[PDB]
């Protein structure tokens, strides 16, 4: 069975708060790619690309602070 | 402490080289140890000397 | 293609015994010089 | 070709390979002259066992 | 299915839905300039359109980089 | 074994695929403007091919500095 | 040869990329050759960025077993 | 091959092979110019020439500047 | 040479990969310095002054990158 | 030298596994400082300045991890 | 006596005794400059010495800064 | 002080490349101030006036590259 | 005496390099613009203007070249 | 000029020196009038103890 | 000049000693047969114990 623990439950509710970004990043490259001089691509892809950076270190450092208060609370037991 | 250093030397260069053109009958362009078009559409010959 | 030997006697004739040969026979040869005969002496005869 | 041979009881040989060869992808030129004068064989790449 | 969009989304968006028809003004400018290229009347419409153009795209982008720090400074001290 | 590629080299072939020819467009136009360049149809021709190519090689190595920032970032909070 | 939980977990990342330890090498003295046509610049790009990243995710990984290890061994007193 | 060249020398000399002769033709017909000014012949054929050596190193020194810049763009990204 | 490291070894690569530039850029200087008008050797100088700078760019650029990994493995022996 | 334990010999490991660095920094140090404005010289400094870094760092570390291993063991004799 | 003086001061004093007399000079060319700053002798002049000066400082002090980096980090395991 | 670092060197080439061009350029200005409307100093004057320009320019410009080739190596000491 | 800055000398010091320059300029304007069509004026004010113009450029690029020396120094305080 | 003095039952006065005297190095002096009007005197450090 | 001095018994002196001595180095750059009547010498240095 699919285990998921706390940390699961909060680093997925980011994935599912951002629906398709995942997707459109990849699209919009794709498209870009084809034709890197259209100025409305070119601005699209720079404001997904930065949308999707803002995404993941929002993720990684609010899953890192829950370790920390958890191990500090466990360093206690004994 | 000595330190000696010697030298001797000699050198000789001595000779010609040649290269040339010539045009025949508007037909024919001719030139001899020149990459050049022979654009003179005229007879040139050019030595070279040295001693 | 691959050929080892191998090799338990010297040289012969000597390095220096054949270099003279080359030198004098090329004309570079330079003992007949006046002046460095006082420092060629230690290195050749020594 | 990389290789590693291995001598069966049987009298037979058996190796592990790995084959690559072809002409390179070049993007510099394709030309008339170029083509008529050098093959284009493919690119291909191996990797099997064999007795 | 509609897409996602974030915030910087909705400042672009301000200014894609600020110039409701320059877009194709600018592309139509050309078409016609460029069928008869020595018209001084397409020509001084076409300089305008032009300029008004390059203007609004660069706006846009500086502005959605400003923003872009911002957030990432905020960010930086959950840490 | 094939050539190991990963999520960076992904990306940045996207471009080099992504533009069937221009990486010989852009030599073969030169090798002509260089045999006749007094020509402006082949000025006119070169301009734009090199133009291109410029576009082209900025945006890839900015978008691969930009993912490699994001890897960068992740990695340092398994500590 | 002998090799313990931390060796495996790091011969993990060398056996997982197949060939970029040689790749960037290869890449590093074909440029070197020739340093300004870009299409050897921007494949070098690339390579070595991925080198980076390789060694990085490696040493924090270890780093991480060998705390959890120690975390234990404290308690057998 | 040649005593070294990077990838701008080789731009460079490409312009070199392809004005097959042109130095040494602009070179000579100064000389004829010169020793008698005033024919309209050889005027008409000097201006024809000297033009085109104009152009030529014009734009030859052009593409250099702009592969310079390409390079740096790419350099700057590694760190 | 009595000792050389890693970076040294890298550097050196630069060094033996550009045979003579070092000093063709020196006579360079030279020849255009007695005549400064000359198209020739200005269209000369310029290729061999381009490409010495970029040469030394990339070769400063990557001792770098490999100074910090290193210094990132280092740094975890604690 | 006349007496030295483990990890002086730990130490002294490094301060002879680089032959002539701690030469060979110094000496470049002035032949810049004669001539800032070189870049052969600027390039050559770089990488020494470097590899002398890096040996220190490393050194430390390790006389470090040592102390900690026989302090732990010398912790039970008890 | 003489002053108390470190190793980062000897660092830094082999410049300020490895470069001569830039720090005079430079004065010695501006004071020129000044009085008449439309002679291209002079302008040529100042533009060597001021660059110089630049480049002076600028290694001066990064390489006391790396120094200070390398003995803090010794100085930690102290602990 | 006769201190000259390279950038130095590198401009000095130039002052000695060009030998007299110094002191010819003010020679003809003086006789051709002597006598303004005279064709044969006019044209002397032109011929050397225009390469004291392109001197001064190609000397300026060398300085400045060099210049920059320095400042990129020394930012990454750090 | 106000404070006033290393700055502040440096700039001074052209302000008192040229002495009467500063109102020179004035006073050939006042005096051309009453016969604006006098040759003799116009010769004069040519070169006065000519000189007004090179004084502030090399002034302000010379202010502009040390605060950027002094702003690296700063930097690495820290 | 720095001086401490000591004093001794000898009647002799005991001094720790350092001294330094000189014009400031102006080695760019342009005309040879002004080095005719000013003398140069070089620049001198002397450090040691006297009595 | 740098030195320590030591009296021996015997009235010799002893001293560690060690000298800078010479001009500075030209700046690649022209001068005159006269300006030589300014004349060089090299630039040495000594460091040794004499009694």
């Amino acid at each position: 069975t699919p285990w998921s623990g706390y940390l699961d439950d909060v680093s997925a509710k980011f994935d599912t708060g951002v629906d398709n970004l995942q997707t459109q990043v990849t699209e919009a490259l794709d498209k870009l790619a084809a034709k890197p001089s259209d100025p409305a691509l070119l601005a699209a892809y720079q404001s997904k690309l930065s949308e999707y950076n803002l995404y993941r270190n929002a993720q990684s450092n609010t899953v890192k602070v829950f370790k920390d208060i958890d191990a500090a609370i466990i360093q206690n037991f004994r | 402490l000595w330190i000696v250093d010697l030298n001797k030397s000699d050198l000789e260069r001595l000779g010609t080289s040649w290269s040339g053109s010539i045009t025949i009958g508007d037909k024919l362009g001719v030139s001899l140890n020149q990459s050049s078009i022979s654009t003179l559409d005229g007879s040139r010959f050019i030595a070279a000397v040295n001693a | 293609m691959i050929e080892p030997k191998e090799i338990v006697d010297p040289l012969t004739p000597d390095a220096s015994e054949s270099v003279n040969n080359i030198l004098k026979q090329s004309g570079a040869w330079s003992g007949d010089d006046k002046l460095q005969k006082w420092v060629r002496v230690y290195l050749d005869r020594g | 070709i990389r290789v590693l041979p291995r001598f069966s009881a049987d009298g037979q040989i058996e190796m592990s390979l790995d084959i690559e060869d072809g002409n390179d992808k070049t993007p510099q030129s394709d030309t008339t002259t170029s083509v008529d004068a050098l093959p284009e064989v493919g690119r291909t790449l191996i990797s099997t066992i064999a007795r």
